[PDB]
């Protein structure tokens, strides 16, 4: 119960880990999602004069 | 302005269940089985209740 | 399975040192 | 903050049943120590 | 399990390094999009004798 | 001219960490309201209902 | 290192609690960051175009 | 929207996994000093220290 | 339009080698930038933009 | 998490070392204990 109970605790805690680096991932990813948008708003550059 | 959908949330009041006061009871029953005076057993039984 | 390898290790090493104390027994009977 | 009051409380608790079985002990070799002496 | 935790920070460092970059992207996104919107310009000066 | 100084000093201290063997230290992880934040995020849409 | 990793268990049963919340100041945190895009979008354009 | 008003705070989230900060932790050192299998001195030291 | 106020950086503290254990009750941090959210902060004023 | 994760490192690789080592260090304490009866 050495083994058991701190393995218990690392079970968990590696799956929170690896999650939290898989958060830190998808964000660092998500900063790629907001470039398709700031490459929207870079090619809305484009159209004509005004009345 | 239908706002108040943000609401800049709601991220929330957070009464949420991450208690430990709801105290940790720490019931160490040290049950020290001794025969003719010299230890035999220590069954140190920790409930280790969160309340 | 690390904590598994960990828990047959101390059955191990428990029931080598009872097994090594009855044979310890039996050479003290010889 | 958690893992600091929770290191505490590891190590506080962890005294407790680890000096009750380490009376045990050190009773359980002082009884055949005890009455080997007696002899002796 | 130091290189788990070690190596996990030399991804986020690596990361951020790719990230950083990618903000440098869209920096010179709106650097070349500037530029681009001045070649849109000569011919919008052209378009109302107007902005050079 | 406004040559005044809006960056202020936000003073960082260390001196030398001792040996922090005693374990006394509890923990305590109280955070973060904050509701101002949530109060500036409803000025922005009441600010963007204004625009409207 | 059982006793510590036992009283660490119920370290979980705190730290998962508080993750819990986390994760929901994190998704509060992705409506807000959904409702600044749909904010982002319209603000980067009502001015009309290139003209 | 108009963003905001604002509920981030720790209502019972904080109150966290924090016990006291002290988990209980009643430290009952029970030394039991036996000489030749008897008894010779039973010293109970309490200690109650923060955790 | 100085940078580092004060001559300000992160310079290498390095202590006595304390060999504490800690067990390490993660805050985990939602917030490692939370980032989309502040590109959402950028838009919450571009929806601003939009409707000005 | 990954300094919990470092901790059964330590706490796990530790009792199996201590197990196999104190296992003769106090076998060789009670063997002398023999002699002594015998």
């Amino acid at each position: 119960d050495v083994d058991n109970a701190s393995l218990a605790r690392l079970d968990l805690e590696r799956k929170v880990e690896s999650l939290q680096e898989e958060i830190a991932f998808l964000k660092k990813l998500h900063e790629e999602e907001i470039q398709e948008l700031q490459a929207q708003i870079q090619e809305q550059h484009v159209q004509i004069d005004v009345d | 302005p239908n706002f108040s959908s943000l609401n800049l949330r709601e991220t929330n009041l957070d009464s949420l269940p991450l208690v430990d006061t709801h105290s940790k009871r720490t019931l160490l029953i040290k049950t020290v089985e001794t025969r003719d005076g010299q230890v035999i057993n220590e069954t140190s039984q920790h409930h280790d209740d969160l309340e | 399975a690390k904590q598994e390898s960990t828990e047959y290790r101390r059955q191990v090493q428990s029931l080598t040192c009872e097994v090594d104390a009855l044979k310890g027994t039996n050479e003290s009977l010889e | 903050l958690r893992r600091q009051v929770d290191q505490l409380t590891n190590d506080k608790a962890r005294v407790e049943v680890e000096r009750d079985n380490l009376a045990e002990d050190i009773m359980r070799l002082r009884e055949k120590l005890q009455e080997e002496m007696l002899q002796r | 399990r130091l290189q788990d935790e070690i190596q996990n920070m030399k991804e986020e460092m690596a990361r951020h390094l790719r990230e950083y970059q990618d903000l440098l992207n869209v920096k010179m996104a709106l650097d070349i999009e500037i530029a681009t919107y001045r070649k849109l310009l000569e011919g919008e000066e052209s378009r109302i004798s107007l902005p050079l | 001219y406004a040559s005044s100084p809006g960056g202020v000093y936000a003073t960082r201290s260390s001196a030398v960490r001792l040996r922090s063997s005693v374990p006394g230290v509890r923990l305590l992880q109280d955070s973060v309201d904050f509701s101002l934040a949530d109060a500036i995020n409803t000025e922005f849409k009441n600010t963007r209902t204004n625009e409207k």
